[PDB]
């Protein structure tokens, strides 16, 4: 059976084609004390000891001997499989060097051996986990941000846009401000702490200004954290004030529009032909898309922002933090399918570049 | 059944 | 390669498929027009043309109750059977209670619905 996995700048997501769901997620990782390494879990825990270096920056694999021992660990540890027996199904950034797509390829079939392989554009699958060929892709993850608009099936590249501000500068963001409100945040220990904090108690605020006078006017919006030590702290504007930044990059010194921007920025580089359907398919993926109330403020931004007849549509799937891993399920798992592998054979014929010719 | 492996760190 | 590819878009006429575990299975002729809603469709409409070549409109319908492989395997084999016709293929997005007025128009005694379907070809893990 066809393997699925989504490679992340701060999660590997991982399975077999035809399941609902990851058997395994856990950080893309390795430590090293400074047994020569540690991947994953087991370097997330033995951190005392470790220095924790992360393969995958914004998306792009730039480490590759820690993403050979990322997918060793993905392969024997987690899965539990011998890869030679199995036809695998990788992710890759929009826009990802080529260079990039031929290492992974060599990679898989040199020294995982694996029969048959292929790579698949991440928001490409979100799309068709959600049952749709067009629309415009919004993910977000732990590294990076990209707007993807998609038409009959394929991105259009010049129309995708990156932003370098995602789920890690947020609990980098969260920290700051819980740090200025008196806590101290500052080791990487407790930038896991934070990450925590911001993924249960944050939320995006349908309007700011009001939601900022509501905090200041009321305690209602506070909540308390228990840390590990067992001190209650308490979170007040910061709930809101952390993933606003999104919206206003400038939170965090950045001089790029926010996501709303970003999003009809890439909707107007595409033929005003397909821009309706667009419009009214925005599909949210990815972990940083999690915050309640995400959905219905990108709603009320982008209307503002289009015209003012336009069908405007968010729609953002309960199991978006897997959406990519599950698109990928579907398609590997299809009848037609068997076909669109890149086999071991003709890669033994082509080499590399075949990547280029057999996947999009 | 997912298992996220991703504990979170002890005092 | 695919058997039911090769059918696809051979002579004017109207092609229905169920998506039933990861396959498309062709939907007998004298059940078109009779969707189950706890399924998921893909519908080739294939017109003649004046200048000898064949027009192609691919609609794929989602049933309320769908499940996620099925509605996800809908819309890739719409792309797949799209780019196997040269990309001649119009695409469409049909939703239950939503259809175009196009789609709805081929079927001359009415688009019908039923309750039920084929089960999700997803293991739960
Ligand atoms: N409920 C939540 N609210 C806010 N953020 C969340 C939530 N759940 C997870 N996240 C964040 O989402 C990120 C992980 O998501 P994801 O797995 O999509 O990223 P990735 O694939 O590792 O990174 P990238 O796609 O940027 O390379 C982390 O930053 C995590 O803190
Ligand atoms: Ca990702
Ligand atoms: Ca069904
Ligand atoms: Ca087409």
């Amino acid at each position: 059976t066809a393997l699925v996995c989504d490679n992340g700048s701060g999660l590997v997501k991982a399975g077999f084609a035809g399941d609902d769901a990851p058997r395994a997620v856990f950080p893309s990782i390795v430590g090293r004390p400074r047994k020569d390494s540690y991947v994953g879990d087991e370097a997330q825990s033995k951190r005392g000891i470790l220095t924790l270096k992360y393969p995958i920056e914004h998306g792009i694999i730039t480490n590759w001997d820690d993403m050979e021992k990322i997918w060793h660990h993905t392969f024997y540890n987690e899965l539990r499989v011998a890869p030679e027996e199995h036809p695998t199904l990788l992710t890759e950034a929009p826009l990802n060097p080529k260079a990039n797509r031929e290492k992974m390829t060599q990679i898989m079939f040199e020294t995982f051996n694996v029969p048959a392989m292929y790579v698949a554009i991440q928001a490409v699958l979100s799309l068709y986990a959600s049952g749709r060929t067009t629309g415009i892709v919004l993910d977000s993850g732990d590294g990076v941000t990209h707007n993807v608009p998609i038409y009959e099936g394929y991105a259009l590249p010049h129309a995708i846009m990156r932003l370098d501000l995602a789920g890690r500068d947020l609990t980098d963001y969260l920290m700051k401000i819980l740090t200025e409100r008196g806590y101290s945040f500052v080791t990487t220990a407790e930038r896991e702490i934070v990450r925590d904090i911001k993924e249960k108690l944050c939320y995006v605020a349908l309007d700011f200004e009001n939601e900022m006078a509501t905090a200041a006017s009321s305690s209602s919006l506070e909540k308390s954290y228990e840390l590990p030590d067992g001190q209650v702290i308490t979170i007040g504007n910061e709930r809101f004030r952390c993933p606003e930044t999104l919206f206003q990059p400038s939170f965090i010194g950045m001089e790029s529009a926010g996501i709303h921007e970003t999003t009809y920025n890439s909707i107007m580089k595409c033929d005003i032909d397909i821009r309706k359907d667009l419009y009214a398919n925005n599909v949210m993926s990815g972990g940083t898309t999690m915050y309640p109330g995400i959905a219905d403020r990108m709603q009320k931004e982008i209307t503002a922002l289009a015209p003012s007849t336009m069908k405007i549509k968010i729609i953002a799937p309960p199991e978006r933090k897997y959406s990519v891993w599950i698109g990928g399920s579907i398609l590997a798992s299809l009848s037609t399918f068997q076909q669109m592998w890149i086999t071991k054979q003709e890669y033994d014929e082509a080499g590399p570049s075949i990547v280029h010719r057999k996947c999009f | 059944e997912t298992n996220e492996k991703n504990p979170l760190p002890d005092k | 390669e695919h058997p039911e590819f090769l059918k696809a878009g051979k002579e004017p006429g109207l092609q229905i498929w169920r998506v039933e575990k990861f396959d498309l299975v062709p939907v007998p002729t004298n059940l078109y027009g009779d969707f189950f809603t706890g399924d998921a469709y893909v519908i080739l409409k294939t017109v003649q043309l004046r200048n000898g070549n064949l027009q192609y409109d691919l609609h794929y319908w989602l049933g309320n109750e769908c499940s996620q492989d099925e509605s996800g395997a809908a819309a890739i084999f719409t792309v797949q059977l799209d780019d196997y016709l040269n990309g001649r293929a119009v695409q469409h997005r049909e939703v239950q209670g939503f259809e175009s007025a196009t789609f709805l128009g081929y079927f001359k005694s009415g688009l019908k619905y039923k309750k039920g379907g084929v089960a999700s070809g997803f293991k739960h893990v």
